RNA sequence: AGAUCUUGGUGGUAGUAGCAAAUAUUCAAACGAGAACUUUGAAGGCCGAAGUGGAGAAGGGUUCCAUGUGAACAGCAGUUGAACAUGGGUCAGUCGGUCCUGAGAGAUGGGCGAGCGCCGUUCCGAAGGGACGGGCGAUGGCCUCCGUUGCCCUCGGCCGAUCGAAAGGGAGUCGGGUUCAGAUCCCCGAAUCCGGAGUGGCGGAGAUGGGCGCCGCGAGGCGUCCAGUGCGGUAACGCGACCGAUCCCGGAGAAGCCGGCGGGAGCCCCGGGGAGAGUUCUCUUUUCUUUGUGAAGGGCAGGGCGCCCUGGAAUGGGUUCGCCCCGAGAGAGGGGCCCGUGCCUUGGAAAGCGUCGCGGUUCCGGCGGCGUCCGGUGAGCUCUCGCUGGCCCUUGAAAAUCCGGGGGAGAGGGUGUAAAUCUCGCGCCGGGCCGUACCCAUAUCCGCAGCAGGUCUCCAAGGUGAACAGCCUCUGGCAUGUUGGAACAAUGUAGGUAAGGGAAGUCGGCAAGCCGGAUCCGUAACUUCGGGAUAAGGAUUGGCUCUAAGGGCUGGGUCGGUCGCGGCCGGCGCCUAGCAGCCGACUUAGAACUGGUGCGGACCAGGGGAAUCCGACUGUUUAAUUAAAACAAAGCAUCGCGAAGGCCCG
RNA sequence: AAGCCAGAGGAAACUCUGGUGGAGGUCCGUAGCGGUCCUGACGUGCAAAUCGGUCGUCCGACCUGGGUAUAGGGGCGAAAG
């Protein structure tokens, strides 16, 4: 059955806090614990060993990301600018 | 003495008990010992042919 | 305590050969004024410096 | 411990002996273990790639930059920077690089530093929430944390 | 302690020079003989009276041949 | 029921005071300080997780005491490096030079082209 | 004569206060001048395994152990003593130190400083004194040949002395006996680690085979030539060795906390068989005790594997308590490896133990008989091994030390009963120095003391019970806490009860009292939706006799068509709605009967509700009058600083 | 608490139910640590700060040994001079 309304994985901090903050960190616990799939290996069996440290279980491949999600919005758009600038200089 | 009597069932009660029924007898304990004997029953049934692999599965989940 | 160095072992050696009454003979020296052993220790009543 | 960025041990080889050289790189942003770095002047643009700014092109950012030419990297190593390469002027042999402070300098052409962002992402997003994860953190660092006013 | 099983090198085992003695324990199902070696103690046993006994009379001279009962 | 006292000097349950209950012929449960867990070796690769096969899992310094066969693998860095990683560094070594043999033919008709 | 004078002595108080924290003593006897206190015996009790038990670390330092004394001391006493006196007692390659580094400490170079010095620890140093390798010589000498010595060539970053742990790292000792006091140290017996062996200690390995000319009945031999730094398995990997330097790479050492499972052991529990005790007024095939096999080897269980081979899987399958796994190779079949602390075996029964006897050597490791057996259970407790998870803006040492691999500079012999070499088997020699007794605490330490305080750990039985709770008990220990006797006034300290009323007492429900466990129901406002919540409120609870449900092991054949009263294939049959037998934990539910309505019967064990103020919460705080609303806190906001810098020390 | 399994209701979207799981500066409560009240005992004390009952916390900003570093106008202070 359904055991919390609304708080999910943000239950086990209680009444504390303050709901603002536990709403903000709900959405960091999911993306922190959550098990991406590798891109590797293709396995849903990369996820967080330490901050910005990735780990897959499978392959043994260890990827530098961010410090909750697997690859953060900057560094996406950094890497492909940086394929446009080396697709100008060769051009 | 008391412990042949007590496996009869007597001196057990509701007032000789302390214990919540979760500290006399484990929940977990209970469905441990339970999975195991119809997981038991279940492979054993498959390796006697009664069911295939595909009623197995089914019932295994169940 | 059990575990001791070699220097605390000599110290407690001295120390405990020192510590014993004066021969009865000395007593009968001439001009000996003295009556008994004043610097005696005991482990309990006085705590050696160490 | 105490860094919010992670480190990677980078294996090279000697070039005048028979020996291995390991290195501590500060880890940008989307490298993995198993992947080749390059650095030096004809490094190729690549996240983790290390090469000197005056060779970059005008709009680059780069993760751990040189402030003297020379030095190892003392710029952008906090976790989720990244300075940008804003020009050059290869008479004097200058570049002007933009600071994650927002603060422009200008430096020598011949600096190196890290291609892309450094890895460790957004860890100021997540609140602390406790005065037991704020000692946590501060444990690995210094005595610096009870702040009495 | 080291156990030998066949008699040939119980007796080449006895006849070296370190071994000091050679103690015969009469069990109820068995004979043991236990030469003292400078580095073992080795033991073999016998099932049978009448191999043991072979093995007694076999039994290089000069060694104590000391019985334990 | 007996109870049991240590036999050494240390009092305190550290990593190095670990002990087993044992029955002597003398019929009392003693202690006897157990020497500690060791570890087979861990593959070279530093890739793969497992440790090595064929290798006597013992303390370092019972290495030296031990027979050659017992601490090694008859095979290319067998005893170093595991049988799958050496498979793979085989055929890697094999079709790099490979490659460099066709980027050779591959400039000098090239040059030949001009 | 004074100075709350200095030093010393002495009164009244005064035979007074007092010798009242932790339940408790009694009888008989011995010794002795003398017994409430010593010792022995018999009772009655206590600690109750988180001990008033058994052992350590720090600290103490002889308090340890015998004998003797009865001055003083042990706030009564003492025939006793941690007192006094006289003697005695601590045995190590394998238990520690010693060695390593840790946080850190600290020389030298350099810098500073009036100066003793202090700054600094790789920084402003010509910081390697070593090496199998090659050459030049001395042939030093058993000058064949191999070992030394000097120099040169080549190689050589611990890039920093040194110190720093009796709980970290750190090879390798166990069983039995023994003293008044010592033992993992002595003795007995079994091992083991490290180092050495030049003249080489012995074996085994390397390694001893093919071709050709022939002799020769064949077999087998002579000569010549050619190999020979091992071998097996598809593989994982295996076998007893298995040439090899400088150099390089890697591993081990070397890692947090928590959860859940599984294996093994020790203990606990149950059913028998012995041996010895206990009860026997009646009953009790009964109750209690006891009923071993070290290290190190060999073999076999068992556990684990992210190891291999065949093969190719959706109608997806396998599988856990949970998970989780799979075309990057599932399920299935066959293998390999690791651990093996479990069992068997060598050790090993000769020892030990329990009983029953017999000799003497004032105080025999005496002698002898018998036995040391067969089983069953488990969410049990404690260790340990393993698997799989979770948590971290926390990622949970280093170094000695040991090993494997890559590479192939070299070295070895001309086919000999051969060489270099050997991490294989056995043999020979050695392991120095220091510590080691005892206490480890309501009496051996600190607190002026034999001080209700303080002081770091290990082991851990039965009943009840959720329980390492409380209460009772066994092993072990003790004598009631620095005195006893007789009475039972007041006042007290600690503990109870009290008709009727129920806070009228008081600043104030201070203190006390009520409630309390578990099962079945039932739970409001408000809320940050998590909580509130054991909300509140209600019923039940014993004993006895049953009933029902919840498991695990085996065996599921139609038979001589025949002979290895038993089988190899099949004419010869249909449990397939599952049976037959055997074995075994507690738990839950229902019912009847029954007691003077009493049943969580002791123990354990929340009073509740409605609001107001403050602080968000958890945390911290004035050791010795303030635990709070104070501090902290996450959150919010501001400020400085791009290193020739911000803040700070000097 | 998340994660997971099954069933049921739904035209769908999805919802509901029962298990499993075992999080938390989570609650009751030992040992430990602390020290609220009795303004109890004691107050020429057992004690130059102790004792009894009652209490706060008891997986964590937890308790604690040893080794280290900081020294007087200095240290160190979740702050009480
Ligand atoms: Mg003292
Ligand atoms: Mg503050
Ligand atoms: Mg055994
Ligand atoms: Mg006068
Ligand atoms: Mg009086
Ligand atoms: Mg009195
Ligand atoms: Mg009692
Ligand atoms: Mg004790
Ligand atoms: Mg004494
Ligand atoms: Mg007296
Ligand atoms: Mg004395
Ligand atoms: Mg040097
Ligand atoms: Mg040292
Ligand atoms: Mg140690
Ligand atoms: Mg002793
Ligand atoms: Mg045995
Ligand atoms: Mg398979
Ligand atoms: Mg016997
Ligand atoms: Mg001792
Ligand atoms: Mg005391
Ligand atoms: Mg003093
Ligand atoms: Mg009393
Ligand atoms: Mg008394
Ligand atoms: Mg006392
Ligand atoms: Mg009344
Ligand atoms: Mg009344
Ligand atoms: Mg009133
Ligand atoms: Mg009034
Ligand atoms: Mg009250
Ligand atoms: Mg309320
Ligand atoms: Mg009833
Ligand atoms: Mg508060
Ligand atoms: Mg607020
Ligand atoms: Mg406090
Ligand atoms: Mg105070
Ligand atoms: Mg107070
Ligand atoms: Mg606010
Ligand atoms: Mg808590
Ligand atoms: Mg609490
Ligand atoms: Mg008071
Ligand atoms: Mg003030
Ligand atoms: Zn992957
Ligand atoms: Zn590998």
């Amino acid at each position: 059955a359904k055991r919390t309304k609304k708080v999910g994985i943000v239950g086990k901090y209680g009444t504390r806090y303050g709901a603002s903050l536990r709403k903000m960190v709900k959405k960091i616990e999911i993306s922190q614990h959550a098990k991406y799939t590798c891109s590797f290996c293709g396995k849903t069996k990369m996820k967080r060993r330490a901050v910005g440290i990735w780990h897959c279980g499978s392959c043994m491949k260890t990827v530098a990301g961010g410090a909750w999600t697997y690859n953060t919005t900057s560094a996406v758009t950094v890497k492909s600018a940086i394929r446009r600038l080396k697709e100008l200089k060769d051009q | 003495k008391n412990t042949l009597a007590r496996r009869k069932g007597r001196h057990m009660g509701i007032g000789k008990r302390k214990g919540t029924a979760n500290a006399r007898m484990p929940e977990k304990v209970t469905w441990m010992r339970r999975m195991r004997i119809l997981r038991r029953l279940l492979r054993r049934y498959r390796e006697s042919k009664k069911i295939d692999r595909h009623m197995y599965h089914s019932l295994y989940l169940k | 305590s059990s575990h001791k160095t070699f220097r605390i072992k000599r110290f407690l050696a001295k120390k405990q050969k020192q510590n014993r009454p004066i021969p009865q003979w000395i007593r009968m020296k001439t001009g000996n004024k003295i009556r008994y052993n004043s610097k005696r220790r005991h482990w309990r009543r006085t705590k050696l410096g160490l | 411990p105490g860094r919010g960025a992670p480190l990677a041990k980078v294996v090279f080889r000697d070039p005048y002996r028979f020996k291995k050289r390991t290195e501590l790189f500060i880890a940008a942003e989307g490298i993995h273990t198993g992947q080749f770095v390059y650095c030096g002047k004809k490094a190729q643009l690549n996240i983790g790639n290390v090469l000197p700014v005056g060779t970059m092109p005008e709009g680059t950012i780069v993760c751990c930059l040189e402030e003297k030419p020379g030095d190892r990297g003392k710029l952008a190593r906090a976790s989720g920077n990244y300075a940008t390469v804003i020009s050059h002027n290869p008479e004097t042999k200058k570049t002007r690089v933009k600071l994650p402070s927002g603060s422009k300098k200008v430096i020598s052409s011949a600096n190196r530093a890290v291609v892309g962002v450094v890895a460790g992402g957004g860890r100021i997003d997540k609140p602390i929430l406790k005065a037991g994860r704020a000692y946590h953190k501060y444990k690995a660092k210094r005595n610096c944390w009870p702040r009495v006013r | 302690p080291r156990k030998i099983e066949e008699i040939k090198d119980f007796l080449l085992t006895a006849r070296r020079k370190d071994a000091k003695s050679v103690k015969i324990k009469k069990n109820k199902d068995n004979v043991k003989f236990k030469v003292r070696c400078s580095r073992y103690l080795y033991t073999l046993v016998i099932t049978d009276k009448e191999k043991a006994e072979k093995l007694k009379q076999s039994l290089p001279p000069g060694l104590a041949v000391k019985e334990l009962k | 029921v007996q109870r049991l006292t240590y036999r050494r000097r240390l009092s305190y349950n550290t990593a190095s005071n670990k002990t087993r209950l044992s029955r002597t012929p003398g019929n009392r449960i003693v202690y006897l300080y157990t020497k500690k867990v060791g570890k087979a070796p861990k593959s070279a690769c530093g890739v793969c997780p497992g440790r090595l096969r064929g290798v006597r899992a013992v303390r370092p310094k019972v290495l030296m005491r031990l027979s050659k066969t017992k601490k090694h693998v008859s095979r290319a860095y067998g005893g170093s490096m595991c049988a799958k990683c050496v498979r793979d560094r085989i055929k890697r070594a094999f079709l790099i030079e490979e490659q460099k043999i066709v980027v050779k033919v591959l400039k000098a008709q090239a040059q030949s082209q001009k």
